[PDB]
C-alpha cells in the first residue's frame, strides 16, 4: 500500500515500511490547480484471509 | 557541496554588511547545523535554506534586519523561542516539510508580536482535527496560514 | 534497426541529443552564454530552431512566455537547473502571447513536459545527474559545468583537456576550476 | 503494549493515485496496466534499507 | 418561492418567441445574439445568479450562444436553459460543467434535471420541475442539431473507442483536429472535435 505518513512502531507492528522515492499533491491556486512534491512510503504487509 | 563554500562563493568580494538577500539552496551542512553565519550580516532581509539535512537550530546568530526565512526539506523540530529574541523583527515564516509533533512546539511563536504568515504543509500537526482554529486562537496577530487567511483568502503573489 | 518507436517520439529524443550535443565547451555555446547572462541568444540557437515544428501550435506563445520567463529567473540570479533549461528551452523559438497556463508543456503528439516534476517523456535524478531519461532512453549529459544539485569537482572533468606544456599560465587550486574562463 | 493496526487495509493512512474512468476498461488488470504505463508505478523504486 | 420565480423566468423566455417579429426566431434568422443578451426577462431572472461566479458563468453562456447562432445550427431547448446568465461582464474563471443557481441548485449543459428536461419527441412539451409546458411554436428540425451546445469551442463527432479520455482542465492544451473521448453526464462518454 501507499502512504505519505511516517509510521509509529507502536501502531504499525504488522506492517513494513519503504520510502519509495517521491510523489506529488495537487491543490487549488485560485483559478489555477498547483502541485506540490512530497516523500512517498511504502506499506508492505503479509495477512490471511479466507472465503 | 558546503555551506562554507557555497557562501564564500555567494560572496563576490562584498563584505557581509552590504548584502540584502541569501541562498544556500541545494547544500549540506555538517551535523545538520548551520556553519559560517554571524552578527556580521546586519542589512539581510532574505534568507532560504532548502535540502540540506538540516535538524536544529542552536547555532544562529542575531539578526534583526531580518523578515523573511524558509527552512523547507529539512527535519527541524523543537527550537522555535530563538526566532523571538534574534529575529524579533520577523513577518513570514514556512516550515513545510519539517518535523513537527505537537503544538507545545509551535506556541514560543507567540511571541513574535511582527509575525503577519506562517506556512505548515506536510506535517504531522497538520493531520489533527480543528487545527487551523486552535492556531489561530493561538496565534491572533496572524492572518495567513499557509497561503490562506481565515475563510480560505488566497493571498496575493507579493 | 534496435528501435519500435515511431518517428515522432524518435524525432523528440533526436532533438534533446542534438540540444544536449551544444552543451559542449567553446563560445557560442549554452555554458557560455549562461556565464555571459547572455539568455536571449538561447531562443535562437540552431537546435531550438530545428525542434520548433513540433510545439503544439495553437497555444505555441503562452508556452513560450513561461519559458522564456523561468530560464531569465534561473540565469540572472546564478541559481538554475539545467536540466529544467534544457526541458524547456525549445519552446523559446516563437513570440510571446497572452493565455492562461494550465501547467503542462504539450508537443504536436499529445505528449507533455510538466515544468519540475519528472515523468516519462522526460525524467532524471539528482542522484544520477549525467542521465536523461527521453520515453526510456538514456541521453548521457557531458560533463562541462556543474548545477546546484550535481555541483561537485567531477562534474567537469570532461571539459578539460591537457596541451602543450606553457610555464607562463598560473597554477590554480582544484577548485577554482569551476571559474576558469571557456579557452584558457 | 498497545493494540496494533489489524485490518487488512489503511484507513485514513492511505495514498491514492488516481485516474479518468474508462467504461470500456472497467476491469482489474486494465485499469493497473493504464496506471502502468504512464510511469508513475514504474517509476517507485523501494530501498533496500527498511 | 426561488423555483417558482425561475420558472416564471423561463415560461416568460418562451412567450418572448411569439411567432413574431422582434422576437427569438427573427434574431435568429438574422444572426443577431448581442441583442438576445440584453433581454428584459434575463434581466428579470439575473439577480437569481449566483454572484461569485456571475461572470463565468456569463462568459461561458455567452461563448456557447454566439457559437451556436454563428453556425445556425442551434437546439431552442439548450438556448433558453443558458440565456438568464447572459447578462453581465464575462470574467476569466475555471468552470466545472454546472452552472450553479442562487439557491445551491443547479442546470448543467446537454443534460437534463428536474428544474429543466427537454426529452427527443417532446419539444413541444418542456419539462420544468416536472411540469411540461407546451411551446407557442412547433419545430422538428430546429432542435435536432444540439452538436454545439455541449461545449464551448467543440463539436461533436463519429464515436472512437480509440481516442483517450480526458476532463474539463485538460481541454484547453487539445491540439488541432484532434478527437478526445469524454463524459457527457453519468456513464454518458462523447467523442468531441476542437471547432
Amino acid at each position: 500500500e501507499f502512504s505519505i505518513r511516517e509510521p509509529n512502531l507502536e501502531k504499525h507492528q504488522k506492517y513494513t515500511v519503504f520510502e519509495a522515492g517521491h510523489t506529488t499533491v495537487r491543490m487549488k491556486k485560485g483559478e489555477s490547480v498547483i502541485g506540490r512534491e512530497v516523500p512517498l512510503y511504502l506499506y508492505c504487509r503479509t495477512t490471511a484471509l479466507s472465503k | 557541496m558546503e555551506m562554507g563554500r557555497r557562501i564564500h562563493l555567494e560572496l563576490r568580494n562584498r563584505t557581509p554588511s552590504d548584502v540584502k538577500e541569501l541562498v544556500l539552496d541545494n547544500s549540506r551542512s555538517n551535523e545538520g547545523k548551520l556553519e559560517g553565519l554571524t552578527d556580521e550580516f546586519e542589512e539581510l532581509e532574505f534568507l532560504s535554506t532548502i535540502n540540506v539535512g538540516l535538524t536544529s537550530i542552536a547555532n544562529l546568530p542575531k539578526l534583526n534586519k531580518l523578515k523573511k526565512l524558509e527552512l523547507s526539506d529539512n527535519r527541524v523540530s523543537g527550537g522555535l523561542e530563538v526566532l523571538a529574541e534574534k529575529c524579533p523583527n520577523l513577518t513570514h515564516l514556512n516550515l513545510s516539510g519539517n518535523k513537527i509533533k505537537d503544538l507545545s512546539t509551535i506556541e514560543p511563536l507567540k511571541k513574535l508580536e511582527n509575525l503577519k504568515s506562517l506556512d505548515l504543509f506536510n506535517c504531522e500537526v497538520t493531520n489533527l482535527n480543528d487545527y487551523r482554529e486552535n492556531v489561530f486562537k493561538l496565534l491572533p496577530q496572524l492572518t495567513y496560514l499557509d497561503g490562506y487567511d481565515r475563510d480560505d483568502k488566497e493571498a496575493p503573489d507579493s | 534497426d534496435l528501435a519500435v518507436l515511431r518517428d515522432e517520439k524518435t524525432a523528440i529524443t533526436k532533438g534533446y541529443e542534438a540540444l544536449i550535443k551544444r552543451l559542449g565547451t567553446g563560445d557560442n555555446d549554452i555554458p557560455s552564454l549562461i556565464a555571459k547572462k547572455d539568455y536571449l541568444s538561447l531562443y535562437n540557437l540552431p537546435e531550438v530552431k530545428l525542434m520548433a515544428p513540433l510545439i503544439r501550435p495553437n497555444r505555441k506563445g503562452v508556452y513560450s512566455r513561461v519559458a522564456r520567463k523561468l530560464v531569465s529567473t534561473q540565469v540572472t540570479t546564478g541559481h538554475y537547473s539545467l536540466h529544467e533549461l534544457i526541458k524547456v528551452l525549445p519552446f523559446t523559438y516563437f513570440a510571446p502571447k497572452q493565455g492562461m497556463f494550465e501547467g503542462r508543456l504539450f508537443f504536436s503528439n499529445d505528449s507533455f513536459v510538466e515544468p519540475g516534476v519528472n515523468n516519462n517523456v522526460f525524467s532524471w535524478s539528482k542522484a544520477d545527474s549525467s542521465k536523461i531519461y527521453c520515453h526510456g532512453i538514456a541521453i548521457r549529459v557531458p560533463l562541462v559545468v556543474g548545477d546546484e544539485h550535481m555541483d561537485t569537482s567531477l562534474a567537469l572533468l570532461e571539459g578539460f583537456s591537457v596541451c602543450e606544456n606553457d610555464p607562463r599560465a598560473p597554477m590554480v587550486t582544484r577548485q577554482d576550476l569551476i571559474d576558469v574562463g571557456f579557452g584558457q | 503494549p498497545m493494540a496494533p493496526y489489524t485490518h487488512k487495509f489503511l484507513m485514513e493512512e492511505a495514498w491514492m493515485f488516481t485516474k479518468i474512468s474508462d467504461p470500456e476498461r472497467s476491469r482489474a488488470g486494465e485499469i493497473l496496466i493504464d496506471f502502468f504505463k504512464k510511469g508513475n508505478l514504474s517509476a517507485i523504486r523501494p530501498k533496500d534499507k527498511p | 418561492d426561488e423555483k417558482t420565480a425561475i420558472t416564471k423566468g423561463y415560461e416568460a423566455l418562451i412567450k418572448r418567441l411569439g411567432t413574431g417579429d422582434n422576437d427569438i426566431p427573427s434574431l435568429i434568422a438574422k444572426k443577431d445574439y448581442l441583442s438576445l443578451y440584453n433581454l428584459p426577462e434575463v434581466k428579470l431572472m439575473a439577480p437569481l445568479i449566483r454572484p461569485n461566479r456571475k461572470g463565468v458563468y456569463s462568459r461561458v453562456a455567452r461563448k456557447l450562444v454566439s457559437t451556436q447562432v454563428t453556425t445556425g445550427h442551434y437546439s431552442l431547448h439548450e438556448l433558453i436553459k443558458v440565456l438568464p446568465f447572459t447578462y453581465f461582464a464575462p470574467k476569466q474563471g475555471m468552470f466545472e460543467g454546472r452552472l450553479f443557481f442562487s439557491n445551491d441548485s443547479f442546470v448543467e449543459p446537454g443534460v437534463n434535471n428536474n428544474v429543466f428536461s427537454w426529452s427527443k419527441a417532446d419539444s413541444s412539451k418542456i419539462y420544468c420541475h416536472g411540469i411540461a409546458i407546451r411551446v407557442p411554436l412547433v419545430v422538428g428540425d430546429e432542435h435536432m442539431d444540439t452538436s454545439l451546445a455541449l461545449l464551448e469551442g467543440f463539436s461533436v463527432c463519429e464515436n472512437d473507442p480509440r481516442a483517450p479520455m480526458v476532463t474539463r482542465q485538460d481541454l484547453i492544451d487539445v491540439g488541432f483536429g484532434q478527437k478526445v473521448r469524454l463524459f457527457v453526464g453519468q456513464g454518458s462518454v462523447r467523442t468531441f472535435k476542437r471547432t
